[PDB]
């Protein structure tokens, strides 16, 4: 592959870390070393370097770029694999939690006012019940709980 | 460019039309009890499991296409 | 070329959902039950159950152009 | 002119002919309904198809529908 | 055989409550075409909450 | 019990949990900047 | 003159100041009024304004044809139309509900709508 | 008769009303069963006079609310001020005000967006301000962090007292409705206790503390070496030194020997060439003649003591043969409703805003501002939307009385009722003159496009072909360059270096110089009047058919904001006073955009620019305006594409913010087009589907999910379409003048 290398290995990835660089020394050439301005400056400096060194394992376009890998290759489950596991357990405890308070709501007297006035107590209790939301979710599934039936859903005249 | 570009917004303009036209064979000629449990009366039966669907796509789709570009833009 | 092909899908899947939109509801909706009783184009159904205004198939027609010249954009 | 029809689900209510700003509608007599009364609309040729009358019923669905159908004078609301 | 708070399943197509259960509020005695009362918790786009059904459009569940 | 009640109101219950989460990913990118992978 | 006009005539026991539908404050005579409007619409918002505001309920609206026929139009009957009297024949039933309408496909290069029955 | 009369105790403080959501009104008590009553309760929480019919109610809740919103500003100014103590390069700017930018924003070190963090100089990194603050803070005699700080210490003890007194005169102490109609009263204290002891208290501080500290600041004495204001006021010899009138104290003003205060207050015009502001002598003297003319205003209105007018005496007696009982019933129109009293307010006020944008580019009233284009821009561009949004409030609040509040017993025959019955005439006429005055002014644009494209630029309207010269502006020009010594004997210089004589320079940097009018001044001149008189038309059609139309013959019944009256009458969407109002904002936003466009062309092509030694004006856009401003093309390429140069090209720069800000703008304007073109039908219909995907999960909400309604749909459009425009023109506008000027 020509088209992508290490970003280590990669000449116009070293160019931009320099350009980087260049652009902020030329900023902290206005400001007398012991100054904010200069101190500001050279903590940009500091992090370019580590921003760099860090992204140095990621594959580099011929712009000089870390691009992506996203098509399941292991090699590269830190780029996208690992972050995706953990968008989908993130987001699916929110959506879990928030079906479960909905589904308190709805058995309470007046379950319009829960739902613009918390029940925070309630509320507590089924966000942090959502640590095992996919075992939670399979368990609701299995046992017919999880959907509606297509007889008790109201739907418009075809 | 200028043929690309022509083709691109005939191709456009039919592809509403033939929508346009889907619309209007269900108002004026679709007769459900000449298509009793066929594919089309099928379509209707879960027009909201379609709908829905695309909703989700276009949604999916639009958070994440904008929302790599602005990442990007920032 | 990633980035604006996912641009064409947002395009051609919101396209596609207001046309098909427009034609699974062109004979009628829970806000229009009886909408194939005034046909394709017609106004709206006036203010009343919250307010109709391009409830009709057309208007569904209508919207798709926008979204149809913004995706071939 | 626009067409007004009265469904068999009409309450008796008035509602619609309280609504119409035109007096195309009125109540009539009728056992269908437990009120003992219809909408009826015998003057539509004086309908300028606002749908306050629809917007007034309160029957899931509409016990009253306008159709709108050929422009006049009258119902373009024309005072010209 | 319905009565003041049996719950019903809507078989209308055009209600907004149809395949929703209401509760009947009324059943009135005297010959009108419909004339079972039923009360829902969702309101319609009209903000309202019941209308009158003939018995052929309910099912008592 | 009334004051409980009203920040328990939609509004200030987001405004609170919304902050909540953008100080938790601020204070997670100022520790651990420029995060492109996992 | 060359398009249909409306006569609005009314009754009031005192000089009430009302508001033309036209626009602008009018003082009607305390006796037998008679204004001249140009759409029916306008001669039934003036008599909600009269009935509503000043109790006045023996207003009488009229068609002016530019032949010159007079045609009563408002109250028809005598008694106001939201109040069931009667001898009304009952105009534009259709039986059951919307939900009985049938297809326009099933109606199509026909004189019939969809709520014909 | 002029009295003080509360309730006391009148509402309980209870968090209990706090967690019931739309306790004010009847409608919104019961809570939701639908997200519409969500926007329902925002839309109507301060909508008074819908919540109760009792007046003293409505004025009770509007004199509390007022507090509030004095309160809300004392902590914005409070902000300003603290900022400008502990976050700013203030102090070190006024050793150097040509050469530092002034910056009191400092951006937090996260996500890279210290980028932001300017090299504004004076010690500090951080976002360039275009408020003025700094040339404001210099003109009160302001030099150190203490003086900053104190005054921001100071706005949160006013902001805590509006609060205590927004508090007091709901809960504990409120005002009956016979106190809020003492007009007369009202008038009187607000002309000579408001304005005129504010202007006289103002003259005071200037004439003690800026003329002092601004005198030695521009002799170029040290900040930090000038005394300090109260040793101006403690020390007379230090102050008889600055100005030596002080020697003779105060015995020359209570003898009538004015002539001795000459020193102090003068009658200069022009501007200070060391600062290219005007005379701090000239502003004190300013503030002390109007001081004088509104103390000795407010005298006019009868209250306790039998002299003064009857405002309703003068209002009737103003009776002529043509417009029938003239005033009658206007004092009782205005002593009833609130919406009245607003619809003027807010005419006058926003009409106020646009003649202060004109007023403070023209006669740069801070030292240091004229050569500060950003401010200078800045300030215009502010002051002329905040007075467009006001006058179109006006439309609102003027259409508001007429559904609510009007009634024909009180405006029989009056001027109001008269209008009314002429509104045909009225609106026909100004339609006319709006198609007369669109085809004249944007024809010529189209005319010379035209003419340029075809090659024949000898047939257009320019000052090279056929000339349009604006002879009266020309005219009036030269009236007032030749005003100081003959028709304004005493005044020594123009009244603004805008209407000719010379040109005044700080540094290198043009301050003020004359705006020469030719053939393109005339055109936009001729848009302006046609942008104005359309929007007038809107708004005006909106008061005049806001009960009635041949349309709608029962309009008022229907309310001030309806979406129509249904698809009859061939169609009825937006004929409510509101939807005037809706289509007045677009207008008034297409209006003003080509005024503040007029302004930032016309100041860089043919204003704003260097000086060399050698004495040769250099403009920004180097006298562009004249040949390109004549075309729309012009406008496109030499105005919009050559000056977005600035802001497309921010980014990695500490201008990127405004390149951001510049697509997010355009971003939001465009998501505007999705509300405006579309209709609820459509989305209620998409909701239905959305809504089964969560019945059949199990996770559909009680609280039913609805379309905004139509009016919200508009409201939504118009409030997207005009922050997305505005924020465009303000990203493009910063960008280009911090980058050029
Ligand atoms: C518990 C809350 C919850 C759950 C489990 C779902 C679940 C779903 N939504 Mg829904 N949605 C919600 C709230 C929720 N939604 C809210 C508040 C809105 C208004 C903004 C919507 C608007 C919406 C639209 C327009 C669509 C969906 C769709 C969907 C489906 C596809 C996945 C998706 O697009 O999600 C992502 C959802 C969004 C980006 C919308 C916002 C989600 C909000 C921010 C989450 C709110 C969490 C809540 C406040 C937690 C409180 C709990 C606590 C009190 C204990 C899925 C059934 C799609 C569909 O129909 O697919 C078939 C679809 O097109 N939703
Ligand atoms: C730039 C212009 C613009 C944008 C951004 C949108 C966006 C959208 N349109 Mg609209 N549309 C537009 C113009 C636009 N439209 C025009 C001119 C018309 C003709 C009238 C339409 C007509 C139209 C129809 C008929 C339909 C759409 C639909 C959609 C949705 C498509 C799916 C999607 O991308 O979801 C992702 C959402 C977005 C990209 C919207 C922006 C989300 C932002 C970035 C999140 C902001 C959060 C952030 C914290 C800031 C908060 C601000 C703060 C003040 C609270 C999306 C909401 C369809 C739909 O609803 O599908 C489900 C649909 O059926 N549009
Ligand atoms: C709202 C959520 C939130 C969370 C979870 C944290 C979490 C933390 N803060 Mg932060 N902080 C926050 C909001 C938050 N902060 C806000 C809004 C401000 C502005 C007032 C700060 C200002 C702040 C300062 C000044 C400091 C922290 C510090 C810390 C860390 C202390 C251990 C911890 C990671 C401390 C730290 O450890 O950093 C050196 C620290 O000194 N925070
Ligand atoms: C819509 C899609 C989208 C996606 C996928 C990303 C993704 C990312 N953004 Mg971008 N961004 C976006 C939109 C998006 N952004 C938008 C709309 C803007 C404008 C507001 C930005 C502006 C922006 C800036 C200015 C920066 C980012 C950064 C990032 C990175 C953040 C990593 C992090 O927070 O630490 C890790 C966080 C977690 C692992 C979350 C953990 C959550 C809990 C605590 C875990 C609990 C345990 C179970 C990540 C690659 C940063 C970056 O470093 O880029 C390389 C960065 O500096 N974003
Ligand atoms: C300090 C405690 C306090 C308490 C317990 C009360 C209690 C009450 N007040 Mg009183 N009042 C107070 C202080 C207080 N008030 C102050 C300081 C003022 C002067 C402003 C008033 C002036 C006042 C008026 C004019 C009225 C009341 C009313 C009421 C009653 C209803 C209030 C409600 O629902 O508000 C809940 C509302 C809020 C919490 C929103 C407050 C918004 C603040 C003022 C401005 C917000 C700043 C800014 C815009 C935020 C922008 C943020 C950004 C995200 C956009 C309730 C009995 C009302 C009534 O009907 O009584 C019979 C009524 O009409 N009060
Ligand atoms: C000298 C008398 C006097 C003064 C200075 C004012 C000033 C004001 N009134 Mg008016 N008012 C007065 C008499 C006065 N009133 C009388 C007699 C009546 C009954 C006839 C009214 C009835 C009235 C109503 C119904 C309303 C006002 C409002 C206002 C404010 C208008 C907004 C504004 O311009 O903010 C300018 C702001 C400032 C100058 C800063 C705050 C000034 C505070 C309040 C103190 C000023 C006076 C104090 C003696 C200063 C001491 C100086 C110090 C060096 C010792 C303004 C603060 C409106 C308002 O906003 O109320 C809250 C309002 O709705 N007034
Ligand atoms: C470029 C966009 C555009 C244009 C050209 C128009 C044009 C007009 N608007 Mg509209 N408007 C617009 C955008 C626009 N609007 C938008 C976006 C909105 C929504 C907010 C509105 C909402 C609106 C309202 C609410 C009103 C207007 C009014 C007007 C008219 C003002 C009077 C006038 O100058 O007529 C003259 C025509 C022009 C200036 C256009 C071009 C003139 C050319 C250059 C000269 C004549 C050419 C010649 C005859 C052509 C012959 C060629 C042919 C033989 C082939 C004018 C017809 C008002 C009105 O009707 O006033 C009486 C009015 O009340 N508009
Ligand atoms: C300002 C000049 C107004 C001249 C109107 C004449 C004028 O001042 O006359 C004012 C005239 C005075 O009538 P009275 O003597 O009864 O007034 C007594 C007053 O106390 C009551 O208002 O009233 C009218 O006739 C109504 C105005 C109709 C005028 C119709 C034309 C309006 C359009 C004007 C177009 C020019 C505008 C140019 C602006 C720069
Ligand atoms: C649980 C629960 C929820 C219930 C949601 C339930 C019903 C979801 C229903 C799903 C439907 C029926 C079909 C789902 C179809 C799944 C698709 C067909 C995914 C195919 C995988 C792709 C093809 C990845 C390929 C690839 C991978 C392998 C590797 C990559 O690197 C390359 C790509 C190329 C991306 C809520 C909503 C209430 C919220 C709550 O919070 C939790
Ligand atoms: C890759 C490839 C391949 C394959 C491919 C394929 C297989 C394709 C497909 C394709 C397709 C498969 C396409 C599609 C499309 C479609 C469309 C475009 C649609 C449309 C539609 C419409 C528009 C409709 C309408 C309507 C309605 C709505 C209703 C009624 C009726 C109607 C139907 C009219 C091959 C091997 C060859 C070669 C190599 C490569
Ligand atoms: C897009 C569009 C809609 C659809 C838009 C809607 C229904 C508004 C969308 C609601 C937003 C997304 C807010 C809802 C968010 C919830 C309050 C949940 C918040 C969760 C956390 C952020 C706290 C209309 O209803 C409409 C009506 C009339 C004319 C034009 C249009 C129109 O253009
Ligand atoms: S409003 Fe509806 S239910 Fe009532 S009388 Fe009229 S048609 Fe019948
Ligand atoms: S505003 Fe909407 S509902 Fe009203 S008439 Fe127009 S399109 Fe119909």
């Amino acid at each position: 592959a020509d088209v992508l290398t290490t970003c280590q290995q990669n000449e116009a990835f070293h160019k931009r870390e320099a350009n980087e660089i260049r652009q902020l020394q030329n900023r902290q050439s206005k400001y007398d070393a012991n100054s904010g301005g200069y101190l500001a400056l050279q903590a940009q400096i500091d992090q370019v370097h580590k921003r760099f060194d860090k992204y140095g394992e990621l594959l580099c376009g011929q712009d000089g770029l870390p691009h992506l890998i996203t098509d399941g290759d292991w090699r590269h489950a830190r780029e996208f694999t690992i972050p995706a596991i953990l968008f989908l357990y993130i987001t699916g405890w929110i959506g879990w939690v928030g079906r479960s308070y909905l589904q308190y709501t709805k058995q309470t007297k007046n379950p319009t006012e829960q739902e613009i006035i918390l029940d925070l107590p309630m509320a507590f209790k089924y966000m942090l019940s959502g640590f095992l939301w996919p075992l939670s979710a399979w368990q609701e599934y299995r046992s017919g709980k999880l959907l509606a039936k297509e007889d008790e859903i109201s739907v418009s005249p075809r | 460019a200028a043929l690309y570009t022509h083709h691109q917004y005939i191709a456009g303009l039919l592809i509403v039309g033939a929508f346009a036209h889907g619309a209007i064979f269900f108002i004026r000629d679709y007769d459900p009890e000449q298509n009793q449990d066929n594919v089309l009366a099928r379509m209707l039966t879960h027009k909201e499991a379609i709908i829905s669907h695309l909703s989700w796509v276009s949604l999916f789709l639009g958070f994440h296409t904008l929302g790599l570009y602005v990442h990007n833009d920032v | 070329d990633f980035l604006v092909h996912h641009a064409i899908a947002l395009g051609l899947h919101t396209t596609t959902l207001i046309l098909v939109k427009g034609a699974l509801d062109a004979r009628g909706s829970k806000l229009m039950p009886d909408k194939k009783d005034f046909g394709y184009s017609f106004p709206c159904d006036g203010p009343g159950r919250g307010g109709t205004c391009d409830i009709s198939a057309w208007d569904a027609f209508y919207l798709a152009m926008f979204w149809m010249l913004n995706t071939i954009g | 002119a626009h067409t007004v029809k009265i469904y068999d689900n009409c309450i008796g209510c008035t509602q619609c002919v309280r609504a119409c700003p035109l007096d195309v509608l009125e109540m009539v007599p009728w056992d269908g309904c437990k009120a003992g009364q219809m909408a009826s609309a015998p003057r539509t040729e004086d309908c300028v198809g606002c749908k306050r009358c629809e917007t007034a019923c309160p029957t899931d669905f509409l016990s009253i529908r306008v159709y709108l159908g050929g422009e006049t004078t009258r119902s373009m609301g024309l005072a010209y | 055989m319905l009565k003041k708070g049996s719950l019903v399943k809507i078989l209308r197509p055009e209600s907004y409550w149809f395949n929703e259960v209401g509760t009947v509020v009324s059943v009135e005695t005297s010959k009108v075409l419909y004339p079972v009362l039923v009360r829902f918790e969702k309101v319609n786009y009209s903000g309202l909450n019941s209308t009158s059904f003939a018995l052929e459009e309910l099912q008592e569940i | 019990m009334n004051l409980k009640k009203y920040l328990s109101t939609a509004p200030v219950v987001a405004t609170l949990w919304l902050f909540l989460t953008a100080g938790i990913l601020i204070e997670l990118n100022r520790f651990y900047p420029d995060s492109l992978f996992y | 003159e060359t398009e249909e006009k409306y006569a609005m005539t009314w009754s009031s026991n005192r000089e009430h100041v009302f508001e033309m539908p036209t626009g602008g404050a009018a003082t009607m005579n305390a006796g037998d009024n008679l204004l001249y409007l140009a759409r029916k619409e306008q001669a039934l918002a003036l008599a909600t304004q009269l009935r509503t505001q000043f109790k006045i309920q023996d207003y009488k609206i009229y068609r002016i044809f530019p032949s010159g026929e007079v045609q009563y139009l408002h109250p028809k009957d005598g008694v106001l139309p939201y109040l069931v009297n009667e001898g009304r024949e009952q105009v534009g039933r259709i039986k059951a509900t919307i939900g009985k309408n049938v297809n326009p496909a099933q109606v199509k290069f026909t004189s019939k709508a969809t709520y014909d029955r | 008769k002029v009295k003080v009369v509360v309730d006391r105790d009148v509402v309980a403080t209870s968090f209990e009303k706090w967690a019931k959501p739309g306790h004010f009104s009847r409608s919104l008590a019961k809570g939701p069963k639908t997200t519409t009553w969500i926007w329902n309760l925002h839309a109507d929480a301060h909508d008074f006079d819908s919540h109760t019919s009792s007046l003293e109610e409505v004025s009770r809740k509007i004199f509390s609310a007022h507090f509030g919103q004095l309160a809300i500003i004392f902590i914005w100014l409070s902000g300003m001020y603290f900022h400008g103590a502990r976050f700013s390069n203030y102090v070190a700017w006024l050793s150097n005000p040509t050469g530092i930018k002034p910056s009191a924003q400092v951006v937090w070190p996260i996500v890279g967006q210290q980028i932001l963090n300017a090299d504004v100089g004076g010690g500090i990194q951080g976002i360039q301000i275009t408020s003025g603050l700094f040339q404001l803070w210099r003109a009160s005699g302001i030099v150190n962090e203490l003086q900053l700080y104190v005054t921001a210490i100071g706005g949160l003890v006013m902001a805590g007292l509006m609060m205590f007194a927004g508090w007091f005169h709901y809960h504990k102490a409120a005002p009956k409705l016979e106190w809020f109609q003492n007009v007369e009263s009202m008038l009187n204290h607000h002309l000579a206790g408001l304005l005129g002891l504010g202007s006289l208290s103002w003259a005071g501080h200037q004439i003690h503390v800026s003329l002092p500290v601004n005198k030695l600041l521009d002799a170029g004495v040290a900040p930090s070496s000038i005394p300090l204001p109260h040793e101006f006021i403690l020390n007379r010899n230090l102050m008889a030194e600055l100005y030596p009138s002080f020697q003779q104290g105060l015995a020359p003003f209570f003898t009538l020997n004015w002539k001795q205060y000459s020193d102090i207050l003068t009658f200069k015009g022009g501007l200070s060439p060391v600062t290219g502001g005007l005379w701090l002598t000239d502003v004190a003297h300013h503030h002390l003649a109007i001081a004088v003319l509104f103390i000795v205003a407010g005298h006019m209105y009868r209250t306790n003591w039998g002299i003064g007018h009857s405002m309703k005496q003068l209002l009737e007696a103003h009776k002529g043969p043509l417009t029938g009982e003239g005033h009658k019933g206007l004092y009782e129109v205005l002593t009833t409703s609130w919406h009245a009293n607003l619809a003027i307010n807010l005419a006058m006020l926003g009409s106020l805003s646009i003649i202060v944008a004109h007023h403070m580019y023209s006669m740069p009233p801070y030292p240091y501002l004229a050569t500060d284009y950003p401010t200078q821009l800045s300030l215009f561009t502010h002051h002329m939307w905040i007075g467009g949004f006001c006058i179109v409030g006006a439309g609102a609040h003027a259409a508001i009385y007429m559904v609510r509040d009007y009634s024909p017993t009180v405006n029989y025959n009056n001027v109001l009722d008269r209008m009314i019955r002429h509104r045909d005439a009225i609106i026909s006429h100004l339609n006319w003159v709006c198609i007369f005055l669109g085809t004249h002014s944007f024809g010529l644009y189209i005319h010379n496009d035209t003419m340029r494209a075809l090659g024949r630029a000898q047939d257009m309207f320019s000052d090279t072909a056929i000339q349009l010269q604006p002879v009266l502006a020309q005219w009036i020009q030269q009236i007032h360059t030749l005003a100081p010594g003959n028709t304004a004997v005493n005044a020594l210089a123009t009244a603004s270096y805008a209407f000719g004589a010379d040109t005044v320079t700080v540094g290198s940097k043009i301050a003020m110089m004359p705006i020469k009018l030719g053939t393109a001044d005339f055109m936009v001149h001729h848009i302006h009047a046609f942008t104005i008189h359309v929007t007038v038309l809107i708004l005006l059609k909106g008061v005049l058919f806001a009960r009635n139309s041949r349309l709608i013959p029962d309009k008022a019944n229907l309310g001030f904001r309806f979406p129509c009256d249904g698809p009859g009458r061939g169609g009825t969407c937006q004929v409510s006073a509101w939807d005037h109002v809706f289509l007045g904002l677009f207008w008034m936003y297409n209006a003003l955009s080509v005024v503040i466009f007029h302004f930032s062309w016309k100041m860089q092509s043919d204003v704003w620019g260097t000086v060399s030694s050698n004495g040769t004006v250099s403009h920004i856009t180097g006298g562009n305006f004249a040949q390109s401003a004549i075309t729309i093309n012009g406008w496109l390429r030499d105005f919009l594409w050559a000056q977005a140069s600035q802001v497309i090209q921010s980014y990695g720069s500490s201008l990127s913010a405004y390149g951001l800000m510049f697509l997010g703008a355009h971003f939001v304007w465009a998501f505007s087009l999705m509300f405006l073109f579309s209709g609820r039908g459509y989305w209620q219909e998409l909701i239905e589907s959305i809504v089964w995907a969560h019945n059949k999960l199990k996770v559909a909400p009680s609280i039913a999910p609805r379309a905004l309604s139509i009016t919200q749909g508009r409201a939504v459009g118009v409030a997207h379409y005009l922050l997305g425009g505005i924020a465009t023109t303000w990203a493009f506008f910063l960008a280009r003048i911090i980058s050029v000027g």
